[PDB]
């Protein structure tokens, strides 16, 4: 489907603190009020999505349903992709060179059949209940931004902090979801699945080189923001 | 200071600019003279009395009141309340820019303005064209109004309601003054167009004007002095350039300021020290007296105007 | 011209006509600027002149200091002197003042001056210099009672 | 100086200024985060058992702060050979990936791993490029590889059809074809086992020993770099204007405590003016405020040689408390000159209401006076009438025209 | 116009402009600041009745 971003998909520009200022920045922003895809009917027929500019990805599942993502350039042979997997209490990022199937699922740790590593970056785990990414990737530097706010996008504000930067550079060209089911179908090569769960929905929004009019409180945090090309007053 | 605006903390950076030529020689004589002539300006509409003057105790001047521009005893700063009021609403470290302070400070100027009212009241204009002569209000404002052709019998019957006029007027001023937000606003534009003028300087230094950075020492730390001396030349020349401009930007607004000043001058002198016979150079009509009051930078003039009115037609040969 | 060959001399001479160029549209701007001071500096002294030397005129401190008579001009090789003739009252004295005078039931107010008293006794003077004048009806006006 | 700046010998009377007080820092101090990650230089160096020549054991070593110090812990090694770099300023530099390949050689062979040398190891076994930077290492290890039967678990690559290429492993144990006679798997004439064993006995002598060899190559691809050296660091200081370091920002200041509480994701902050105002410790959990310490611009206030040469100074617009009658003025503070406290003319303007002049003795400074008090008495019943007249002439100067001047 | 008149049909030279920092703003604002003085002129004269 397609709904609209109201006054969401802002973050950081910069680690630096600002204290009851206005900073206008030109960076990649998402634009307020655009047309942003909301695929709530689509229980894995699911192509990968592009990854020209970033993604913006909004989650409201019930608990857990979300397993990783998978940021590759083609998901063929010998083709740099990043893979991330969130398990309880730690979480698996690594780049691996290996083809990967139309829809890689998570029941235990079985993506596909090729296996090739270059490098690992684990650390500690990323995941009224909207959760917020920001996933960019310039200067060869992979940056995540991560919110968890309690509430659909509302009409509230709420910034993306960089959380976590990978010093790693790819063509990122898709992008892959994983979802969570207790069917228990296995994936040694298998193209569908689906389970009767709770609602299962990604937003996807690209990203636009926008300039932006940011409100730094005297906390030093973002509360007001001012698009540069959606209305005359702004 | 271009060797701290230009070169922060550099010794080369320095020796280069000294290379440039005497740039700064003359930038800091220009701004010099500018600053001079600032505190020369302040002393041709102030100071031009000779001896201060202060009011006499009894508060009867024959049924004026004038509580509102006499400096009150209670606030320890010798001001009127209209000066305190005007004073209560005119909203006022780096890599080399300075701030001075001027001579005469707000309480020395609040000390002229109290010695020009006093003069203009108790002695009326004998006080601006040689020794001061004691003469009543009533009689002042009598010759004041024969000097433009009323006779002095219409204030001498009618004087209790011209009286009461005048301090509805002076009480109506106050409001009238705190109706209008933009009413001081010749004030603050001055203000705040040097703060928009400093921070504009302040901030281009983070500007690259071409270079990889702004900052001379991640240039020498990145790269090598023989390809780390152009780098930091277009670095100098930019900000020489930004100097420049602001110094060119200082001395038109300092011409403005001084003819500003001068005009000012020239209506204290022609309408606060005597009455002058011009249309309006001392306020919208028959011009009978001018009451200065101070202001952090600048002065307002309160004239007080008779205006005819409830005229009826007849016939005239 | 001399030491470097012409192809990486330009690069030197094109940055010499930049900084020449450079101090020399500042210099205009200079002179731009004070050419417009002495404009207004020079008509100021004009109108100063017209208003001071060709005539007597009412203001104040705008033909010297006090009660200006008359001004003779001198030249200057960059300037003109105006020395401004002033009269200045002296030697004051304190004397007894009064709006007006009540008599036959009338409120005579005085033409020209004011009533001066010095002790049991009342004159007509004018405004710049003490002359005791006996009070008649010549420089005396009726406006009605004292009431 | 007044005289060098104005450029004369016989100076006005006036305040002059001429040049600008700077502090200058005491010391420097560098303060970067913590060293976490220490590479596994130790497992590769003092492992608990090394594989062949031919199957030399390779490491990667990425996103870790490499200290290349412990490398010094033990010191016999006669062949510590850097080729390219230098052995002392390896921790001046970062690199993207560093290979660690080791491998058990004989005494008389550990010349042979050297790039454009030759021989039996590096030709068919482990071959180093001929642009090769990095650092060879080669220690003897008699004691822990050496059997009084005979450690015949080290094997090595005497035959092959032709050279090896840089950084190439080869483990094939297909036996080698000399002659023309195509071997069917046996041993024999022209039919040779490629893969022979070492004798390692403790009763060898110094060139027949097991001698361990680790190779050390540097990667610096365009990749972005994540192996750097240890970064020092300093302590801190209070109260005083010193140049810091943190984590890249470098500047001069005053670093004081504050209550700006700074988010867990930003390092430091900007004012209005984009300068920075604030800054967290790579060490501590806690903001500190960088502030300029003691500036300003210093004024000579002189009456002229024409009078006498006592001279005072002018510190404007700076406090001074820190680095000849000391008196603090609201426009600055001026040293050489005595506060007096009766108000005369003013003479040499200082501001803030302050001016100097000599008295005569020293330069004085006292508040100027505004002119003289005279209070007339207001009365409605008297008039001050005048009665004599003065003739006075006034002058004004006025400029009319300038200098026409052309270029 | 700084981006016409510099950069004309140039986003490149415009980028590179953008770093020169706010010369253009402050020249676009006291051109502003002339045409207001210009304007309001007219009025000091001929709008005094
Ligand atoms: C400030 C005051 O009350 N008296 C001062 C005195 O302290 C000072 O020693 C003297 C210098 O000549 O000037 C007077
Ligand atoms: C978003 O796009 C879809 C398909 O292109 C369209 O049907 C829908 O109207 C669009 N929504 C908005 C708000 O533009
Ligand atoms: C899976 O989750 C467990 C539970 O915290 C964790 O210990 C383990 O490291 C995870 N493994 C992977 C591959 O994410
Ligand atoms: C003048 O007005 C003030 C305030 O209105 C009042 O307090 C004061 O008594 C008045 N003085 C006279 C002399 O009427
Ligand atoms: C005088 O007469 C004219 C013509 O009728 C009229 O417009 C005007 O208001 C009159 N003046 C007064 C003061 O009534
Ligand atoms: C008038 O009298 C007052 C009070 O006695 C005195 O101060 C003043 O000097 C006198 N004026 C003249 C001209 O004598
Ligand atoms: C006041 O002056 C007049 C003018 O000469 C004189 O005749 C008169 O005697 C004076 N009054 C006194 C009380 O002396
Ligand atoms: C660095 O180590 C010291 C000493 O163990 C410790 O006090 C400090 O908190 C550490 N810094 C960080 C950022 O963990
Ligand atoms: C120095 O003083 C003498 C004596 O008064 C005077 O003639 C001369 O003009 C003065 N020179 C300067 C430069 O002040
Ligand atoms: C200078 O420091 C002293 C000592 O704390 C203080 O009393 C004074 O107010 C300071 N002056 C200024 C201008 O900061």
């Amino acid at each position: 489907s397609y709904t609209n971003s109201f006054t969401r998909g802002v973050y950081y520009p910069d680690k630096v603190f600002r204290s009851s200022v206005l900073h206008s920045t030109q960076d990649l922003f998402l634009p307020f009020f655009s047309n942003v895809t909301w695929f709530h009917a689509i229980h894995v027929d699911n192509p990968v999505l592009p990854f020209n500019d970033g993604v913006y990805f909004a989650s409201t599942e019930k608990s857990n349903i979300i397993r990783g993502w998978i940021f590759g350039t083609t998901l063929d042979s010998k083709t740099q992709s990043l893979l991330i997997v969130n398990n309880a209490t730690n979480v698996v990022i690594k780049v691996c060179e290996f083809q990967f199937c139309n829809d890689p699922f998570l029941d235990f740790r079985v993506y596909s059949s090729a296996n090739n590593c270059t490098f690992e970056y684990v650390s500690q785990p990323f995941l009224k209940n909207l959760r917020e990414f920001v996933f960019k990737n310039i200067d060869g530097y992979f940056k995540i931004y991560s919110k968890h706010t309690p509430i659909d996008l509302p009409q509230g504000f709420s910034a993306l902090e960089p959380l976590v930067d990978l010093p790693i550079g790819i063509n990122i060209t898709r992008f892959q979801t994983l979802l969570a089911l207790h069917r228990s179908y296995l994936t040694p090569g298998d193209s569908s699945s689906g389970w009767t769960a709770g609602a299962a929905a990604y937003y996807v929004g690209y990203l636009q080189p926008r300039t932006f009019l940011l409100k730094y409180n005297e906390n030093g945090t973002i509360t007001d923001a001012v698009d540069c090309a959606l209305d005359p007053l702004s | 200071d271009c060797t701290m605006y230009i070169c922060g903390d550099s010794t080369e950076c320095s020796n280069l600019l000294l290379q440039y030529g005497s740039f700064c020689t003359q930038l800091k004589r220009a701004l010099t003279g500018i600053a001079v002539e600032q505190d020369k300006n302040t002393q041709e509409v102030f100071a031009q009395v000779k001896q201060i003057y202060k009011t006499p105790p009894i508060k009867y001047f024959g049924g004026f009141n004038f509580s509102q521009i006499l400096p009150d005893p209670s606030k320890p700063s010798k001001r009127s309340p209209i000066e305190d009021l005007l004073f209560n609403k005119v909203t006022l470290k780096f890599n080399g820019l300075t701030v001075l302070p001027p001579l005469l400070t707000d309480e020395m100027i609040a000390q002229y303005t109290s010695a020009l009212l006093a003069g203009t009241i108790t002695s009326g204009w004998t006080f601006g064209a040689g020794p001061a002569l004691q003469i009543p209000f009533p009689m002042q404002m009598a010759y004041r109004f024969n000097g433009i052709g009323v006779t002095q019998n219409v204030l001498y019957e009618n004087q209790k309601l011209i009286a009461n006029q005048f301090n509805s007027a002076i009480g109506k001023i106050q409001d009238s003054l705190s109706s209008t937000p933009s009413a001081l606003g010749k004030l603050q534009d001055v203000v705040n167009h040097n703060a928009q003028a400093l921070n504009t300087l302040v901030k281009q230094l983070s500007s690259k004007f071409g270079a990889i950075s702004s900052v001379l020492n991640d240039i020498l730390s990145r790269l090598d002095p023989p390809e780390a001396e152009v780098q930091i030349d277009r670095l100098i020349t930019g900000r020489l350039q930004s100097l420049q401009t602001y110094v060119t930007q200082q001395l038109i607004r300092a011409a403005e300021i001084r003819a500003s000043a001068n005009l000012a001058a020239t209506k204290m002198s022609e309408c606060v020290l005597g009455q002058s016979k011009r249309v309006d150079f001392c306020g919208k009509g028959y011009h009978l007296m001018s009451f200065p009051q101070s202001a952090p930078h600048g002065v307002v003039f309160l004239h007080v105007t008779y205006v005819p009115a409830q005229e009826k037609n007849f016939t005239t040969a | 011209l001399s030491r470097l060959d012409p192809p990486e001399a330009e690069v030197q001479i094109d940055r010499l006509i930049t900084g020449r160029l450079q101090s020399l549209q500042t210099y205009v701007t200079q002179q731009l600027i004070r050419a417009a001071e002495i404009r207004a500096s020079a008509n100021l002294a004009a109108t100063k002149m017209s208003e001071c030397v060709l005539g007597q005129s009412k203001r104040v401190d705008f033909c010297g200091k006090g009660y200006h008579l008359m001004s003779f001009p001198q030249s200057a090789p960059h300037g003109v002197v105006f020395l401004h003739v002033t009269y200045v009252p002296a030697q004051e004295k304190n004397f007894t003042t009064a709006p007006a005078i009540c008599h036959d039931g009338k409120a005579h107010f005085p033409r020209e001056g004011v009533f001066v008293s010095n002790g049991t006794h009342w004159f007509v003077t004018q405004r710049n210099f003490y002359e005791p004048q006996i009070i008649t009806t010549d420089n005396t006006f009726v406006s009605g009672n004292c009431d | 100086e007044t005289k060098c700046t104005l450029k004369s010998f016989t100076v006005e009377k006036g305040i002059y200024q001429t040049s600008n007080f700077r502090v200058q820092p005491t010391e420097s101090i560098v303060r970067f985060p913590n060293i976490t990650n220490l590479c596994p230089f130790d497992e590769v160096f003092n492992a608990t058992r090394f594989a062949s020549v031919y199957a030399w054991n390779r490491k990667r070593i990425s996103n870790c702060v490499a200290d290349y110090s412990v490398l010094y812990n033990f010191a016999p090694f006669f062949a510590f050979k850097c080729y390219g770099v230098s052995p002392t300023k390896l921790n001046d530099l970062c690199f993207t990936n560093v290979y660690a390949d080791s491998f058990v050689i004989r005494g008389n062979e550990v010349s042979q791993i050297a790039p454009g040398q030759t021989g039996n190891i590096a030709d068919y076994n482990y071959k180093l490029p001929d642009d090769f930077t990095g650092c060879v290492i080669a220690w003897n290890s008699n004691k822990l590889d050496s059997k009084v039967g005979g450690n015949y678990n080290y094997l090595y690559r005497l035959f092959r059809k032709s050279n090896l290429k840089p950084f190439e492993r080869d483990i094939s144990t297909e036996i080698y074809q000399a002659g023309n006679k195509p071997c069917n798997g046996v041993a024999g004439f022209n039919c040779y086992f490629p893969l022979r064993s070492y004798g390692f006995r403790p009763t060898y002598g110094v060139g027949h020993q097991p001698y361990r060899v680790v190779v050390l190559s540097f990667e610096l691809l365009h990749a972005p770099a994540t192996v750097c050296g240890p970064k020092k660091s300093t302590n801190l200081v209070k109260n005083k204007c010193v140049n810091f370091n943190f984590n890249g920002l470098t500047g001069t200041g005053v670093l004081t405590e504050s209550n700006k509480k700074f988010l867990p994701f930003q390092q430091f902050g900007r004012d209005i003016a984009d300068t920075t105002d604030a800054v967290r410790d790579p060490q501590t959990l806690e903001i500190l405020d960088i502030t300029p310490c003691s500036f300003g611009g210093v004024s000579v206030i002189t009456p002229g040689t024409n009078t006498s040469n006592q001279v005072a100074v002018l510190y404007q617009g700076v406090n001074c408390t820190e680095v000849s009658n000391v008196f603090q003025t609201r426009a600055g503070c001026l040293i050489g000159a005595e506060y007096v406290n009766n108000s005369y003319e003013c003479d040499i303007p200082i501001g803030a209401g302050i001016c100097a002049s000599y008295q005569t003795q020293s330069i004085i400074a006292y508040t100027m006076s505004l002119g003289a008090e005279n209070s007339v008495a207001y009365s409605n019943n008297s008039i001050a009438i005048p009665t004599n007249f003065t003739i006075s002439v006034t002058t004004e100067i006025l400029p009319v025209s300038m200098t026409k001047t052309s270029v």
